RNA sequence: AUGGCCGAUGGGCCCCACAGGGUUACUGACGUCAGCCAAACUCCGAAUGCCGGUAAGUCCAAGAGUGCGGCAGUGAGACGGCG
RNA sequence: GUUACGGCGGUCCAUAGCGGCAGGGAAACGCCCGGUCCCAUCCCGAACCCGGAAGCUAAGCCUGCCAGCGCCGAUGAUACUACCCAUCCGGGUGGAAAAGUAGGACACCGCCGAACAC
């Protein structure tokens, strides 16, 4: 894992309107990352 | 009506010039060749335009080595 | 189809060479050897009309009883040399087989019929190959083309076989096709 | 008329005429064949004469097959000219032929008219041949 | 019926360890002077040999193998530490003070490198 | 580079759209069966020739080889046999 | 000294290769777990490096059997050829191919080291 050359990753959490909650991390800078429509609000997951 | 063909160039005089059985001191040219059709093997050394030569007294004695022509040198024995 | 061997004489070579051998045919025996399973090579020397009287009315494929200084052994004519001009035999190759042992040889084929009048037969393989017992091999195969129209190829395997025979060589081989015949229009095309 | 589409070298020397064949001496496609007996560069044209030689006489049915196919270039140079100057351009193209070549193939039902059609053919080639046929 | 598809990894670093190994071995080679010293590494243990290339015989070998070497508590390069001695010693009690190094087609570094100059201050001169 | 087998590909046609489908004395690659050719092709590959070692032979001589020196002539060749 | 075991090497380097079938994990050879440390990615602990032994012979590796694709390949004959004989054809003495056939072949040998016997 070279030092410098990589973007910073950022410990995060998903956060979705149907109050479904994620753990994982990313690049968004804020350390905290909201979404509308996630796999389960999805209709084609859920069939819909 | 004329040729426009004609022009060559010397000829360089390659070849094996040590042939094998043969006594040769040091330093001494074994083949004259081009590429590398005969390779080195022991007490043989490669020249600068792949022409071969002797780093030890012996007598020459061509062999193969993994598909590949080689020339050796055995040490001749002392009297 | 059982036949029943041919009977030869030869003798054995006292020298061997292109020297002794062009005086051999010139006095009108043919040199041959004779190698086989038990791994013995035999150089012997036939005589040039009895071996082609056998040859014409047997096929190339000629099972022989050698006697060669009073021993009989059975052996079969594995290949000739045909001189391309003279059409001589200037050497056969004979190898020496059991009764019951399975060899695998080449026999000729022979289309025998009345095609269609627009129609046009050829042959494109002359021999096929065949496993056989050494007795027991067929001296020609025969293919019937009667009635047969457009383009019907006759693959190899398709030949009928005495029993006991074998089909070694691929049945895909196309031993005889037929087409529609050419007309003047087309003979005058082709090569140009 | 038989050319070549391209050639690697298209002034040659002219091949030898020493030996006898040793392959294609034998009828492979048809049932009978004309088998050469001297050493002559059978040229194009000539193959050209004698190929329609043999469809004239066999008139529709039966097929044809010429196992010689002239690709051997041959030059002359040009005419009213000392000698020097160069190798002359290509003129005529030439199949190197020696006795045992097969270089004619015919097919055809009966043998009687077959024979006469393939030895029309031989008066227009250069060589002494004979017909053969396939068996032995 | 299980039919693999690829190389297994195993191979693919069994085969290039080898090409890589020769092209190691074009310059190096060993005498009755001067043996060879050539290299086998494993996840468990490291082997070492002095072999004399002329007829192609081995004259002194050492090893983790050897429960002496298992037994030092320390590290994997501890072991090989230890092992750069045994050679040492066993090369001079046949009669060699020089030797050149087959590094075995590995990369120069961490095991093999306790392993060079260990040998190499024991008196292994190369 | 000859003749077959299979058939992309394209020409062409039925549906008709120019999209999607099959059709043909056609174009017939790729692959494959059979038969071949090459001074500037080689998976192979002689005989002679050449380099060297050794044992002999001729040895009151081939009037031999090698080195140095004095003196030259020659440097317009022809035909025959083989490549 | 023995083994279905590890290495390092050889042979004018495939008769040793390719593929199919069955089989082995004691020490080893391995895959495998992890990225604190030496070290690394033209990005990636994939590779290289290093720390280990939870799991596995499914692979590598090894053993046995297949002439299936490749490889080797005779004797004889022929092509060619040095010399010689011969008025244009040809022949003798010596040498002797390529291709094909019979067949061979699923490698052989050397030095250390292992588990075990002694």
């Amino acid at each position: 894992m070279k030092t410098g050359i990589h973007p910073e990753y950022v410990d995060t959490t998903v956060q979705c309107g149907c109050g479904h909650s994620f753990t994982t991390r990313s690049t968004k800078q804020s350390g905290t990352i909201v979404v509308e429509v996630c796999s389960q609000c999805h209709p084609f997951y859920t069939g819909k | 009506s004329s040729s426009r063909n004609g022009r060559d160039s010397a000829a360089q005089r390659l070849g094996v010039k040590r042939f094998g059985g043969q006594v040769v001191k040091a330093g001494e040219i074994l083949v004259r060749q081009r590429g590398t059709h005969f390779h080195p093997g022991v007490n043989v050394g490669r020249g600068g335009d792949d022409t071969l030569f002797a780093l030890a007294p012996g007598a020459v004695e061509f062999g193969a080595k993994r598909g590949r022509k080689t020339v050796n040198i055995v040490p001749v024995a002392r009297p | 189809t059982a036949n029943i061997p041919n009977k030869l004489t030869a003798n054995v070579r006292t020298r061997t060479g292109k020297g002794a051998s062009r005086q051999a045919r010139r006095d009108g025996k043919v040199p041959a050897v004779l190698y086989g399973h038990g791994t013995d090579p035999q150089h012997l020397e036939l005589n040039a009309r009895d071996f082609a009287a056998v040859l014409r009315s047997h096929g190339t494929n000629a099972i022989l009883t050698l006697d060669i200084e009073g021993t009989e052994q059975l052996a079969l004519t594995k290949a000739l040399d045909v001189h391309p001009i003279r059409r001589n035999i200037q050497h056969a190759d004979l190898l020496v087989v059991q009764r019951g042992e399975k060899v695998t040889v080449e026999v000729t084929v022979l289309v025998e019929g009345d095609a269609t009048p627009g129609t046009l037969v050829t042959q494109d393989a002359n021999t096929i190959e065949i496993e056989a017992e050494a007795l027991s091999i067929p001296e020609q195969l025969t293919v019937s083309v009667e009635g047969v129209e457009a383009g019907t190829q006759i693959t190899a395997g398709q030949i009928s076989l005495p029993e006991g025979v074998n089909l070694i060589s691929d049945p895909e081989l196309l031993v005889v096709n037929v087409v529609e015949a050419p007309s003047a229009e087309a003979l005058e095309e082709e090569g140009a | 008329m038989l050319i070549p589409r391209k050639v690697k070298h298209r002034k040659q020397h002219h091949p030898e005429q020493r030996g006898i064949a040793s392959g294609g001496t034998s009828v492979s496609f048809g049932d009978y064949g004309i088998q050469a007996l001297e050493h002559a560069y059978i040229t194009n044209r000539q193959i050209e004469s004698a190929r329609i030689a043999i469809n004239r006489h066999i008139k529709r049915g039966g097929k044809v097959w010429i196992n010689i196919f002239p690709d051997r270039p041959l030059t002359k140079k040009p005419a009213e000219t000392r000698m020097g100057s160069g190798k002359g351009s290509p003129e005529w193209w030439v199949a190197n032929v020696k006795p045992g070549r097969v270089l004619f193939e015919l097919s055809y039902p009966d043998e009687k008219t077959a024979r006469d059609a393939l030895t029309r053919a031989i008066h227009k080639l250069p060589i002494k041949a004979r017909i053969v046929t396939r068996e032995e | 019926a299980h039919k693999p598809v690829g190389q297994n990894i195993s191979e693919v670093r069994r085969n290039a360890r080898l090409r890589r190994h020769a092209r190691l071995r074009k310059k190096v080679a060993g005498t009755a002077e001067v043996p060879r010293l050539v290299v086998n590494r494993s996840a468990r243990h490291i082997h070492v040999q002095l072999v004399n290339d002329l007829n192609g015989t081995t004259l002194a070998a050492a090893s983790s193998i050897e429960a002496d070497v298992r037994a030092i508590d320390g590290d994997k390069k501890a072991h090989s530490v230890r092992v750069g001695q045994l050679i040492a010693e066993r090369a001079k009690a046949a009669g060699v003070e020089t030797v050149v190094f087959d590094r075995g087609g590995y990369t120069y570094g961490g095991r093999i490198a306790a392993l060079a100059d260990a040998a190499r201050e024991a008196g292994l001169k190369f």
